[PDB]
């Protein structure tokens, strides 16, 4: 079963696909190939829970019923600046304009 | 898998696959790595990127196709983006 | 007309299955090429209907009249049953273009008279007014 | 009950013209109106209409010598066309077929007379 998700960090948002059986380590290796940073310099999150490298995406709660192409599941990403890991921070998207009176 | 960087008006960088971004005829002409949009906001461009993952997945899929949900708050801005993008 | 039913007079059992979130409306193309409506199919329902060989069918939405694929094609025609086995017609949603899909959402929310009061470009008002039509698609389907 | 053979000669000739109209394309428009729908197939028709008819019954009326004149036979053909136009909606195939068979019979009644 495929899982469509968006790995987010500050303003960078990676759109990709993985399998429920694949590990969190395999998702770091996909980010390694895109942004060019080793897996030991990354920290993935589901909401505000630090995901272990050994656990599968299905074990973390990323089911294919929730993580679908039209509505991908958001995954947190934090990098390491030499000594310690940075705090998880995701800049939200721009708020849409107020619904017009004609459309109500 | 080759990737492309799509920058929105407010500076939000969206990394998508090259094949996924080719769905749009406008982007296909621009490429043939980094593409910037000055009129498209982040909440619209993320929805356009959600459509690219949706199309490529469900094209030639004889199983069953789910409907693409569009909320009433972004239907107008996403329409202007879709017409400009030709997708 | 090229697109019409063939008066074969040989029975053909068909299964109309609605695998879409829309209220599907089966439309039969009669012997003179004109379309004809039939009882609607609620979302996620299937019924075994009695049809004939070489009869042309096409399926649209009950309210919006948007086009719907069958067995991954625009129109369908049931052939003779091999050993009395039913013919299956799996009605599905087409992968609509984001432009066309965005029009449908605005079309449902706003009234026909208030199309030209929206803050959009001049070319989009004519595209919104250009509603999905059966006769239009039948002229387009010919070759 | 026995009626003149020369009247019976025409009464079957009007119906045969109505039964055999191919309409150039090669489609017999009068083939669905030969036998009434089965009462166990869909009772809603027998519930909607008041008097059911079909050309098998109209052909049998000549054999039983029920129709005494052209006006009596025309009464039932227009009533059969009225039953089709009542049950079937405007624009459908059977609605337009009965409209064609209504005119084909009016021209056939005149041709036979003179």
């Amino acid at each position: 079963m495929d899982v469509f998700l968006m790995i987010r960090r500050h303003k960078t948002t990676i759109f990709t696909d993985a399998k429920e059986s694949s590990t969190v380590f395999e998702l770091k290796r996909i980010v390694e190939g895109i942004l060019k940073r080793p897996p030991d310099e990354q920290r993935l999150y589901k909401d505000d829970q630090l995901l272990d490298d050994g656990k599968t995406l299905g074990e973390c709660g990323f089911t294919s019923q929730t993580a679908r192409p039209q509505a991908p599941a958001t995954v947190g990403l934090a990098f390491r600046a030499d000594d310690t890991f940075e705090a998880l921070c995701i800049e939200p998207f721009s708020s849409p304009p107020e619904l017009p009176d004609v459309m109500k | 898998m080759m990737y492309v960087k799509l920058i929105s008006s407010d500076g939000h960088e969206f990394i998508v696959k090259r094949e996924h971004a080719l769905t749009s005829g406008t982007i296909k002409a621009m490429l043939s790595n980094e593409v910037n949009f000055r009129e498209i906001p982040s909440h619209v461009l993320s929805k356009v990127c959600m459509y690219f993952t949706y199309k490529v997945r469900y094209t030639n899929s004889s199983t069953e196709i789910p409907e693409f949900p569009i909320a009433p708050e972004i239907a107008l801005e996403l329409l202007m983006a879709a017409n400009f993008l030709d997708c | 007309p090229v697109l019409r039913s063939v008066n074969s007079r040989e029975p053909s059992q068909v299964i109309f299955c609605n695998r879409s979130p829309r209220v599907v409306l089966p439309v039969w193309l009669n012997f003179d090429g004109e379309p004809q409506p039939y009882p609607t199919l609620p979302p996620g329902t299937g019924r075994r209907i009695h049809s004939y060989r070489g009869h042309l069918w096409l399926f649209r939405d009950a309210g919006t009249h948007d086009g719907l694929l069958v067995n991954q094609t625009e129109l369908f025609v049931p052939s003779l049953n091999v050993d009395g086995q039913p013919i299956f017609a799996n009605i599905t949603l087409p992968v609509y273009t984001l432009k066309e899909r965005c029009l449908q959402v605005v079309r449902s929310l706003v009234k026909p008279e208030n199309y030209r009061r929206l803050d959009i470009v001049r070319s989009l008002y004519e595209d919104l007014e250009d509603h999905p039509n059966v006769q239009k698609d039948l002229e387009r389907l010919t070759q | 009950s026995p009626n003149p053979p020369k009247l019976t000669k025409q009464m079957n000739a009007i119906i045969d013209t109505v039964i055999n109209y191919k309409d150039s394309s090669g489609r017999q428009l009068s083939e669905v109106f030969i036998q009434l729908p089965s009462r166990k197939e869909l009772p809603e028709y027998y519930e909607l209409i008041r008097k059911p008819v079909d050309f098998k019954k109209i052909k049998e009326r000549i054999r039983n010598h029920k129709y005494r004149s052209l006006g009596d036979l025309e009464k039932d053909v227009m009533l059969l066309c009225h039953n089709a136009q009542t049950f079937n909606l405007e624009g459908s195939q059977i609605y337009e077929d009965s409209i064609v068979l209504q005119s084909v019979f009016k021209s056939a009644r005149q041709k036979i007379a003179k």
